[PDB]
C-alpha cells in the first residue's frame, strides 16, 4: 500500500479529480512528488513539494489547476478542470533522504521511488 | 535547441569534457538526456524559488544569477540566461566549475539517479566525435 496512486478515473474535460497515495515522508525523504506517463512516452513531472518546508513547484502545463499537498502520510493531488492532455497514467514518487536537498524539482529523474499508478482518461 | 545524443557527444568533447575530472564523456551526455532531454531552453523552477536552466539544468541558487532568487550566489559569474542558448560553451564552463566543487557529478541528481553507475559509454557508442 506504499505509494499506491488512486482516484483516477475516466471524466468529460471540465470535471475534477483527486489523487492519493499512502506514505510512511519527513524523514526518509526530502521530496516527493506526481509524474504521468502516456503509453510509449517518457514520465512527465507534474508536482513536487518539500516534504519539510511544504514549498512546492509546478510544470507549465497544470500550474493553476493542480496542487499537491501533503497530510503528514498521505500525498494528495487535486485535480481541478481537467483538460484532455491530462489523460495518462499517474504515479507519485519520493527520493532519498541519504541525500541532501536543500530544495526539491519536478523532473521525474529526481525521484528513485514509486509505486503502482492510476489511470486518468479526460475526453 | 533540442540536440541529437551524437551531436551533443561530439560538441562535448570539443568543449573538454570527456574525463574531466574522471568522468567519461558518456556521463555527461547521459546527465543531459536526463536532465534536460537535450533541450538547451528547458527551465524548471525548485520550491525554494530557484530555478535549473539549459540543458545540464544549473540552478540559480548557487551558480547563476537570474535576478529573481534572493540570497542566492552566482559562483559561475554569468547571468542564468547564458546558460539557454544554443551553445553550450557557458553550460560546460559552468558545470566544469559545478563538477570540482566537492561532491563530483552528485551535484546533477538526475545524473546520480540514471546515469550513475551504469554503462554510460553506450550514450556515445556509434558517434563520430
Amino acid at each position: 500500500v506504499q505509494l499506491q496512486a488512486s482516484g483516477g478515473g475516466s471524466v468529460q474535460a471540465g470535471q475534477s479529480l483527486r489523487l492519493s497515495c499512502a506514505t510512511s515522508a519527513t524523514s526518509s525523504s526530502n521530496c516527493m512528488g506526481w509524474f504521468r506517463q502516456a503509453p510509449g512516452k517518457e514520465r512527465e513531472g507534474v508536482a513536487v513539494i518539500d516534504t519539510g518546508r511544504g514549498n512546492t513547484a509546478y510544470a507549465d502545463s497544470v500550474q493553476g489547476r493542480l496542487t499537491i499537498s501533503l497530510d503528514n502520510n498521505t500525498l494528495y493531488l487535486q485535480m481541478n478542470s481537467l483538460k484532455p492532455e491530462d489523460t495518462a497514467m499517474y504515479y507519485c514518487a519520493a527520493d532519498t533522504s541519504t541525500w541532501y536537498r536543500g530544495y526539491c524539482g519536478t523532473n521525474p529523474n529526481y525521484f528513485s521511488y514509486w509505486g503502482q499508478g492510476t489511470q486518468v482518461t479526460v475526453s | 535547441k533540442v540536440f541529437g545524443r551524437c551531436e551533443l557527444a561530439a560538441a562535448m568533447k570539443r568543449h573538454g569534457l570527456d574525463n574531466y575530472r574522471g568522468y567519461s564523456l558518456g556521463n555527461w551526455v547521459c546527465a543531459a538526456k536526463f536532465e534536460s532531454n537535450f533541450n538547451t531552453q528547458a527551465t524548471n523552477r525548485n520550491t525554494d524559488g530557484s530555478t535549473d536552466y539549459g540543458i545540464l539544468q544549473i540552478n540559480s541558487r548557487w551558480w547563476c544569477n537570474d535576478g529573481r532568487t534572493p540570497g542566492s550566489r552566482n559562483l559561475c559569474n554569468i547571468p542564468c540566461s547564458a546558460l539557454l542558448s544554443s551553445d553550450i560553451t557557458a553550460s560546460v564552463n559552468c558545470a566544469k566549475k559545478i563538477v570540482s566543487d566537492g561532491n563530483g557529478m552528485n551535484a546533477w541528481v538526475a545524473w546520480r539517479n540514471r546515469c550513475k553507475g551504469t554503462d554510460v559509454q553506450a550514450w556515445i557508442r556509434g558517434c563520430r566525435l
